[PDB]
């Protein structure tokens, strides 16, 4: 990693009498100082780490007896978008999310967690089922945008996403969505129209990639660090704007360092947010979501 | 007083071109129609009311040179922002309308566009009026970042409430309709209409290339299931007229 | 045609003094005697005539200002299944049907009125819209089954049809369906779950083609005439069983002889059946359809 | 006391094969499971009640040698018709069920099958019970012609009423599921399950060839979106158990 260059130079000299003790103590504090005080672009590379925990990593630690359900009753089962039904402290729930892949070969299988339009329709189907049986819906956002190109658009990628947006808007069941990887604009919002939205402290949420922003606005792609800082894509940035409802703590170094530690934190959030929404009935919870997204944005009358 | 046709390069006398609804006489190419023109081209004379005529943008993310880039387009266009909204009538039948104008910041959707589209959608909902939207856009306005994204949600929410009241929403996709806009309200009409040779897609080649290192035409989208009708502009008025009449609350 | 062999032999000799007057008078009565007393297999060839009136033939004579609507918001616009919105004596209605094609080249275009799964989804979309805006739904059945094969099944032909069946069942708007060509089993029932079902006197309705029945049950395909007679596929046969609600008269020789004459008859049926269902509200008309199909079939307790 | 595996031709001692739920030990091929076996394989001991145990077919179209063809299968199978229906329990949770048996007239759907499936679906509706159907069929029964077709409608009607009550319908497609059956209730489960190598399609080659002169496998259908799960029979009980528990009316 880029910002681990100083940490690399410290432990390079220790692996060559009294220096060793002081350097190793010095490593302890500096490693903390760095990971405790993170710059926005440091957070973007942490979220892009191949080893960052995927949805299927988190589920077993959070939900009891999770059963994957496949397909869109239409065209295909999208590897990149998984879903199913399980339990959360006794109560049946539906779970949905983008699946990033763990190793190289597995990334190829999952199309890096970029959903085709069949993925969004599969997500929709499952949420309609949840609404039907009154199950809460948890979604996991982890995508660098929806799968682009002719083939994708040729099967209604625009429409797959837009339909989700309008159906999610009026879901008469609680929806809680959480960003664990990147939050690729519309691909992310396609399963992100939630009553409460949560983010991992080192995850991303944005209309475009900083590299995209750089090639369009800065007219030079090799300027993504600055674009990212300008774009305000960090968990904290988004929290200040009132777009998300909370930021979850992350283990030192990144969520990938300790999956179980991280997964327990997601459950405590899931549980606590879900308890907000118990007062709300089937009509009232739809209205709650309406009132969240209706009131986002700033203008001058 | 002259506008050149980009397709066939033949020069024309704007007066008559406007009376042909900006359709090229020679090659039939459909030139862009400004918001107030579009509105005139479909509404009964003197029946238009404009909602939120003077709502300007602001700068939440403090994006550099954003507010001045807005002036450049206000001064050049005459519009306060890239969407004109209000109510009108067509052959005696009232309807709310939101025409997007792609000269003003490529018709990109920021907070103002979301709020104005919601305010009209929400008006129609109260008064049970069909609502008609003309999309023309390059996607989300990157200068307001995540807020521009959330406009996709903000709009959808008003639209679905409007739909749940049993009210007609016609999506009229004009050249060009792309990105967040096509991935939001532009795709979800009860009836989806477009125009010959209009360019409709999702992610652009510049975005898709950096984000992860004629199929966009309206006629192609109709073959591939996504449009109810490709409407020549000579049949626009009549087409919209009949649609509203069928959906007239008896 | 097969049963016009006697009529052919009569007019062969007239086109060669007192014979001519008597033969031409004799032709008059025999031509009537034949077409007034039709055998089941005579009716099957009449329905298979390339020139038999299609849906788009009938619509202009029945409905005012018909506007075709295209697509399934999914994959394609199926030439074989057309639909739209128009007027019927003042009232807005939705209209749907299979489109057979008129000439050879046009049959190729329309895939002979055999719908792909995109066709049934396009039909469904339009009816849901009708239900939303409270428009009555008229459907035109004219298909020799839904388009078969890998490609079709590979995109959910079974599911496209089954979904229509369950959605049509609970439509809170009146549905009136009519057979004008053949009624190819499931392809026909896929847009035939109606409150009232009507048939042209020389149309067909059946689980299989008689040629199909012959190759399976008689183990010899060249025996379809007998299969047809056994299968009871005529309009009258179906009327006796209580599966359809009325049979429309047809001009002498076939509906193709006079399209306007025939189309006026379809309107008077459409209008009269629709007037039955005025007493029924949005909940009650769904129940009416339930009670039709719930009570079809015979068994021994 | 011996049943030969059609796939790998190895001969087996039926006693143990039944205890393995008719799964071939050697090659894992899933042999057909008779209605009463299937029911036993998924229900708590002594919890099964059978509905309409003695409903026979009749002959509306007076089809030749039809009633005697029914006897041949009654005598050979022991069943009165090709679907067994009733209520049972699984790990304490009640549910209605309809298992189709493809030995009796290839499991073709006539009037009796429609009426029995409706009577159970309609029972579950009253008593708010999930309902589970095991399809095994060659399509509509051609001997009752148009009536067999209308069974697709008759069933769908009860099923949608059952769905509108917020009640779970699990569609368990067993080998083989085809024709009217796959084009009706078999495709429309809230959850659709099948079994390894089961053959699922619509129109057969003999029908499609005369009607107008391994892609049908369950694993293929799951790739192409139409199945929630391909369930090995070793996980059947557990799978169905959990599904009902999730859908347990709290
Ligand atoms: C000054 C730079 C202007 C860039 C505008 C641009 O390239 N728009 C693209 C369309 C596009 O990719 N729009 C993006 C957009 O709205 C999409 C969105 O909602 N989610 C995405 O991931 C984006 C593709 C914008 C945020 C850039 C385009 C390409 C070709 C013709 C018309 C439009
Ligand atoms: C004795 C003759 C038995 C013929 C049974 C048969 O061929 N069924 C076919 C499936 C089939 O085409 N079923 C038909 C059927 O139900 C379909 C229906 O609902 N609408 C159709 O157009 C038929 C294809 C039956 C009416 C024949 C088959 C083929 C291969 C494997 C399994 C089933
Ligand atoms: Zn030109
Ligand atoms: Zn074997």
């Amino acid at each position: 990693l880029d910002f681990e260059k100083p940490l690399f130079e410290i432990r390079n000299k220790i692996e060559s009498q009294e220096e060793i003790d002081m350097l190793e103590a010095s490593l302890e504090r500096e490693t903390k100082k760095i990971y405790t005080n993170l710059k926005p672009w440091d957070r973007v590379q942490i979220a892009r780490l191949q080893e960052r925990p995927t949805t299927l990593d988190y589920i077993p630690y959070i939900f009891d007896s999770f059963m994957e359900l496949h397909g869109d009753r239409n065209f295909r089962d999208d590897p990149a978008m998984i879903g199913g039904i399980g339990f959360l402290n006794g109560r049946a729930v539906t779970v949905i999310g983008q699946q990033r892949g763990k190793d190289t070969k597995d990334n190829i299988y999952r199309n890096f967690g970029m959903a085709h339009p069949e993925g969004y329709r599969k997500a929709l189907r499952l949420m309609k089922q949840a609404e039907k049986f009154n199950r809460p819906i948890f979604t996991f956002i982890d995508t660098k945008g929806a799968y682009p190109g002719k083939a994708a658009e040729e099967r209604g990628q625009s429409e797959s996403i837009a339909t989700n947006l309008i159906e999610m808007a009026s879901l008469k069941v609680p929806v809680i969505a959480i960003v664990i990887g990147e939050g690729g604009s519309g691909g992310a919002l396609g399963i992100g129209i939630a009553n409460k939205v949560l983010m991992l402290e080192n995850s991303t949420y944005s209309v475009i990639s900083p590299e995209g922003a750089a090639a369009l606005l800065w007219k030079d792609s090799n300027l993504a660090k600055i674009a990212a800082e300008t774009m305000k894509i960090t968990a904290h940035d988004i929290k200040q704007l009132g777009i998300i409802d909370d930021v979850i703590s992350e283990p030192l170094g990144g969520a990938h360092k300790d999956i179980e530690q991280q997964a327990l934190a997601i459950k405590s959030a899931f549980v606590a947010q879900l308890d907000s929404l118990e007062s709300l009935s089937r009509d009232e919870i739809a209205n709650d979501r309406f009132e969240k997204f209706r009131n986002i944005g700033s203008y001058i009358e | 007083i002259m506008t050149k046709c980009p397709k066939c390069k033949k020069i024309m006398y704007t007066k008559e071109l406007a009376e042909n609804l900006n359709v090229c006489f020679n090659c039939d190419h459909h030139i862009a129609l400004t918001a107030y023109k579009r509105i005139e081209a479909i509404s009964d004379e003197g029946s238009f009311t404009e909602f939120d005529k003077g709502m300007t943008s602001a700068n939440p993310l403090d994006f550099p040179s954003y507010l001045e880039k807005i002036e450049k387009d206000q001064q050049k266009t005459g519009l306060k922002e890239a969407v004109v909204t209000g109510t009108a009538q067509l052959d005696g039948m009232k309807f709310g309308v939101a025409v997007m104008d792609s000269r003003f910041r490529m018709g990109s959707m920021g907070s103002v566009i979301g709020e104005k589209i919601c305010r009209i959608i929400d008006y129609c909902t109260e008064n049970r009026l069909p609502f008609i939207l003309f999309s023309a856009s390059g996607g989300a306005r990157m200068q307001e970042g995540i807020i521009s994204l959330m406009q996709m949600g903000k709009t959808s929410v008003s639209l679905k409430r409007h739909s749940d009241a049993g009210l007609l929403y016609i999506s009229y996709l004009t050249h060009p309709t792309t990105g967040g806009v096509s991935a939001s309200f532009a795709s979800v009409g009860d009836i989806n209409l477009s125009e010959p040779k209009a360019l409709i897609g999702f992610a652009g080649r510049r975005v898709i290339e950096q984000t992860i290192n004629d199929f966009q035409t309206a006629e192609f989208l109709l073959e591939h299931g996504q449009l109810d009708k490709v409407v020549h502009r000579n049949d626009m008025r009549q087409t919209l007229s009949e649609i509203l009449k069928i959906h007239q609350e008896v």
